[PDB]
């Protein structure tokens, strides 16, 4: 079924409505490019940032400016570029369009679709380089952002309006965490309320194309593409688009923020992004620090970063919670980038080789872990259950050494060992799997309870699995009042404890005997 | 007439071609607008360079989106200049001098430069002086200097900001003084925290808050900490009065110093601090002193990066420390406030000639029963109390007692429970843990020990749970 | 006697994990100061 | 050259294309042995500022769109064993499979000198 | 440079040659030093690119 006659009469009443009325416009002259710069004598009334348009559809961001010429980073089609082309003014800042048009497609970091979907209907514009929120035009955080990682939800609580940096080496499951986060909010999306919606924004900086395909392809695989945008700067797109990337990316999802939305933002790998405006700083010849950096990378990436905000009930109270994913290299979190995101940001989440390859994963290391927010992002259930996590979990490294001396130790010794290692093996979680926050609170009380003390720790995993499995089916009066009260009061703690030594006398271990204490 | 145009925009560096004889001078503010609708404001640049020719090379503090060549700029004819008075307390500022919370506030207050001389060699003090704060911790083992600088290492979750607002109550209450914060590469999600937290606790109306946030250009995260030090320096000198300077991160103040140098396109020095590291560290850690008999005291948050002591900015910094405190989470799950780690925390002015010889004897005593329970704690833990010798389980029970003694109940928990803080004189705690070293309190229970002030407080507690002297 | 060795192998080992840090802080320094040198000799080669 | 060869039996002929090319780090390394003849500032560890875009617009022509497939399969050195050297380190976020051969696996005799806990696969 | 050209004449003629460069790392050194000194812009260990 074509629309024949709509694609005739569409071109026919654009053309009928073409009236380029012909008016002065101040231009320039390419004197020199090369290696995605060039450098435009005249336009003396460009400013800094503005965008130029080359012949032949080519875009150009005005970054340099001096007596002799304009320094411009082209956007794309560079090869195009040619000594003697005339340079037209647009006026304007880099912007980008903006709306709920946005949700569900993969565009440039100009606004543009990728998908081959069609056009995207945009409410308005917005410029790139609007500034942040004001310190007086903000809120404390104190709603959950719930990531569905229970190492995350328990121990490093992100909430809405917190910058929680995801730090590793590579392989070790950041975009994994980001992924299984965006996903966690497709019940929150289902449930309608513009209170507990979250918009997602997946902001792609220099990868593959495939790479991000398997993301998108993830995404949909869950429903998760009905309230997602990627922005998508390919490894082959130019310097431009990957430094602007996160800043278009930003400016959706603050259009939404201000429009008492709430938004989750995810850069995965910044250090791309602070990388291609490395190059676009030495071609364009500026001063060089440490790593060859142009001094103002700090900038930035904080910049960036402080834009996602909690907003203040008078500004409509939304909010933009930011994940900015950094890769190390050797566990080197004292590298330059490294340093300054760790600083910029309000905690992080470290993801090591060694503890993927053991078996714990997410590859979380809870014990530089940290989340500056703490116990104001969690509800009252979790703060509740969680609080006996980290000292048991300390109290288990330490003596993780008197691992084969469990007669020689203190039989509190024995015992906080083998709670320890019931912990250990609880935090774990498949990938693309995140858990509602009722099931998180109910597997760490059986965490933290003992009620995992008589079960295997080779078992663990398929207890807590099995036991949430008869709990959904058969009690959901329990995760029904922990969701909707957002604590676990003593009858609910009562009947749970029923409900898991019911399922103990049920439940039957690997090596055949029974987990009935 | 006598006002510049602008030639050259490269990020936060702008260069200014003026007239022959109206070339500003260095470390002035000079103006700019950016006319762009959406991006209209005003540009301050500082003077960096006289670069010849009429040029002048200025870092902006605000960014240069939207700004063309060839725009009037106007020379102030003066340094970057903040309101002082009376006025700045209870109020938000930025490294410019602008009321965040209310905006247009101080304008017709008196302006001070930021760019000061430290006081004149005469006016200097030859002798140290200690700083008796209240906090039995802190007057014990890790003495404060007066007109000297603290090294702060607490984070998240161990009290730093109640400690804070501890020393704020301090200032305000038994010295007459004044609070000046800092917040150097502030993150504004903590700086509306901050701001909200000392409005609630009622000690905001002593502080002055002057904010230089990370989403800032390099300049005024640089400028912050003087933009403070010089209401610091008005309290201090013009109106007569002690004051307390609080400076965030002050090693955010080095690394914007050395993104600074990096626009400017100095070379790099070691490792890559720029190559004036130790002049500007002493240029803002000098004004920090005792003069004519009022003096700043700084409490100083301190980055050390990559752990290593021996990185020039912390090594630089340590050059004008005089004390550290190091807040730990291991004393703040213990109950025990505020979390001063008293093995971790020192000063350097704990020694027989400035303290005496009995306050040296007392805090080194206590020292070495932390150390000694210290060093039991891990094979407490690992095998038990009760394989312990019987000096050791001696021991063991009087450092908890000391431990749990060095807590105090400060004037920051007023607000929650309602009853007021300790202040213990000098010579108290020397007494209380002196006869607590020898014994005299080892049947009293732990709890009896947990938020009190001196001996009559420990009494009164003691008895309300049956235990005498 | 097997409690006493241990003990000073701790101690000993306790030693020189402190030096083996000094030095690597030393070299962390010294790395990176040397690529500073290197970038900016570049760029000065160019200027 | 050898990658518009492929991309003609990719994209023309249709047909099951194996790519093979043994040290695409030569290529990056071409890049920066003219680097500073041009006219760049050098970047961090003596390579161009221009790596990873040049990495990227080559290493993206060398895939399979839907229905055209292209086996490839890249040795890629790893200069002074270092893998945290900027080009691999920008080489890795190009693959989908990665076998890392170690020195220390070599000296043991082991063959091939796979490091089982480096390498991955998605 | 003179050494493999002396060579590679007796190796063009049927015969086998074996030359021993001792010490290449002092002739990288020579020419780093003469790149140098045509202020040629240097590398890592200040060597030239190529
Ligand atoms: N929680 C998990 N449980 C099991 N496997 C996981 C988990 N998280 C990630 N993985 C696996 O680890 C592999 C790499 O993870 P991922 O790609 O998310 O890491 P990354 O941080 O994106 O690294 P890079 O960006 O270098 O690819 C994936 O193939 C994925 O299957
Ligand atoms: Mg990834």
């Amino acid at each position: 079924t074509i629309p024949a006659d709509d694609i005739q009469s569409a071109i026919e009443e654009y053309v009928s409505s073409f009236t380029a009325d012909t008016s002065r416009e101040e231009v320039g002259t390419v004197v020199d490019a090369g290696d995605g710069i060039a450098h435009v004598e005249g336009l003396p009334s460009v400013m800094t940032q503005e965008l130029l348009e080359f012949p032949g559809g080519i875009l150009g961001v005005a970054l340099n400016l001096d007596e002799h010429s304009v320094g411009a980073v082209i956007l794309g089609d560079f090869e195009n570029i040619e000594e003697g082309q005339q340079v037209k003014r647009t006026g304007e800042v880099l912007s980008v369009p903006v709306g709920d048009g946005f949700l569900g497609r993969v565009v440039n970091p100009l606004g543009q679709p990728i998908d081959g979907r069609g056009d995207v209907d945009s409410d308005t514009r917005r410029a790139l380089e609007l500034q942040a929120p004001s310190v007086v035009h903000r809120q404390g955080v104190k709603e959950p952002l719930q990531t569905g990682i229970k190492a995350i939800d328990a121990m490093t609580p992100i909430g809405r309006g917190q910058r929680q940096l995801i730090i590793g080496d590579r392989k070790t499951g950041k975009t994994a965490v980001c992924v299984d986060t965006i996903l966690n909010q497709r019940q929150n999306w289902e449930s309608g309320d513009p209170k507990k919606q979250v918009r997602c924004v997946y902001v792609a900086i220099g990868q593959k194309g495939t790479t991000i395909a398997a993301v998108r392809r993830t995404l949909e695989e869950g429903g998760a593409m009905d309230y997602t945008t990627i922005v998508a700067a390919a490894a082959s797109e130019s310097a431009g688009f990957k430094w602007l990337a996160p800043y278009t990316g930003s400016a959706i999802a603050q259009h939404w923020m201000y429009e008492g939305k709430h938004v989750l933002i995810i850069f995965d790998d910044l250090t791309k992004q602070a990388e291609a405006y490395r190059a676009i700083s030495l071609l364009l010849r500026r001063p060089p620090g440490r790593e060859a950096y142009p001094g103002d990378v700090f900038y930035l990436h904080s910049r960036l970063l402080e834009r996602c905000a909690k907003l203040s009930d008078d500004l409509g109270g939304g909010s933009l919670t930011g994940l900015p994913i950094i890769e190390t290299k050797a566990n080197d979190i004292s590298a330059y980038i490294p340093t300054n995101v760790i600083s910029i940001t309000d905690g992080q989440c470290f993801l090591e080789t060694d503890l993927f390859n053991q078996g714990v994963r997410p590859a979380i290391n809870v014990g530089v872990s940290v989340s500056r927010v703490g116990g104001a992002a969690q509800i009252k259930a979790m703060k509740e259950v969680a609080g006996s996590l980290r000292l048991d979990l300390s109290q288990y490294r330490e003596l993780e050494a008197f691992a084969a001396f469990a007669s020689d130790l203190d039989a509190a010794s024995k015992a906080q060992l083998e709670r320890g290692a019931r912990l250990v093996e609880l935090l774990k979680q498949p990938q693309s799997q995140p858990m509602p926050v009722e099931e998180q609170v109910v597997s760490i009380f059986l965490g933290t309870g003992g009620h995992l003390d008589s079960v295997p720790v080779e078992d663990v995993r398929r207890f807590e699995t099995e036991l949430l499995d008869h709990m959904r089916a058969s009690e959901e009066e329990i995760l029904t009042e922990i969701r909707d009260s957002q604590k676990l009061t003593e009858e609910a703690a009562d009947k749970l404890t029923e409900v898991i030594k019911n399922f103990k006398k049920g439940f039957a271990a690997t090596g055949g005997g029974s987990v009935v204490p | 007439d006598t006002s510049g145009r602008v030639v050259r925009v490269t990020g936060p560096v702008v260069d200014v071609e003026f007239p022959r004889g109206s070339i500003p001078e260095l470390f002035n503010a000079l103006h700019a607008e950016i006319t762009f609708e959406s991006l209209a404001k005003t540009l301050t640049l500082e003077v960096a360079q006289h670069l010849g020719d009429n040029l002048v090379r200025t870092i902006s503090l605000q960014p240069t989106d939207g700004l063309v060549r060839g725009v009037e700029v106007i020379d102030t004819g003066r340094s970057i200049s903040v309101p002082v008075g009376e006025g700045v307390k209870g109020h938000v500022f930025n490294a410019l001098g602008d009321c965040l919370d209310e905006p247009g506030y101080g304008e017709k207050f008196e302006h001070w430069s930021i760019h000061r001389k430290p006081p004149a060699f005469e006016e200097l003090e030859p002798r140290t002086e200690m700083l008796e704060t209240g906090l039995k911790v802190v007057d014990l083992l890790t003495p404060y200097v007066r007109g000297g600088k603290i090294a702060l290492f607490g984070g998240a979750g161990v009290g730093k900001t109640v400690l804070i607002q501890e020393m704020i109550n301090r200032i305000a209450r038994n010295f007459g003084g004044t609070s000046v914060f800092a917040g150097v590469g502030e993150r504004t999600r903590e700086g509306n925290d901050l701001w909200v937290e000392l409005a609630e606790a009622n000690v905001l109306k002593d502080t002055a808050l002057v904010f230089g946030q990370m989403d800032e250009p390099p300049g005024t995260r640089m400028r912050v900490a003087l933009s403070a030090l010089t209401m610091a320096e008005w309290f201090r000198d013009e109106q007569g009065q002690d004051v307390l300077l609080f400076i965030d991160n002050i090693f955010r103040f080095t690394q914007a110093g050395s993104e600074v140098s990096t626009l400017l396109g100095r070379m790099p020095s070691a490792v890559g601090y720029q190559p004036t590291l130790a002049d500007e560290m002493g240029e803002l850690q000098e004004r920090i002193t005792s003069t004519r008999g009022r003096s700043i005291t700084s409490m100083q948050a301190v980055y050390v990066p990559a752990d290593d002591y021996t990185d020039p900015a912390p090594a630089t910094t340590f050059a004008h420390l005089d004390a550290t405190t190091e807040l730990s989470r291991a004393v703040f799950s213990k109950g025990i406030f505020p979390a001063v780690d008293p093995l971790a925390s020192s000063s350097t002015i704990l020694d027989p000639s400035v303290v005496g010889d009995e306050h040296y004897r007392v805090a080194q005593e206590v020292i070495r029963i932390l150390q000694r329970y210290k060093d039991l704690q891990d094979i407490i833990a690992i095998l038990g109390i009760d394989e312990l010798s019987e000096e050791d389980k001696q021991l063991v029970n009087r450092a908890r007692r000391i431990e749990r003694f060095l807590s105090q109940n400060m004037m920051a928990a007023e607000q929650f429970t309602g009853q007021p803080g300790s202040t213990v004189p000098v010579k108290e705690t020397i007494e209380a843990f002196d006869r607590l070293c020898k014994g005299d309190f080892d049947h009293v229970p732990e709890q009896a020990f947990f938020l009190i002030g001196g001996l009559d407080d420990l009494a009164k507690k003691a008895e309300s749970l049956g235990a005498k002297l | 006697s097997r409690q006493r060795a241990m003990k000073s192998a701790t101690d000993n080992a306790d030693d020189l994990i402190k030096a083996l840090t000094l030095m690597a802080n030393r070299e962390r320094q010294a790395q990176i100061t040397q690529e500073i040198s290197e970038i900016v000799g570049g760029a000065n080669a160019l200027a």
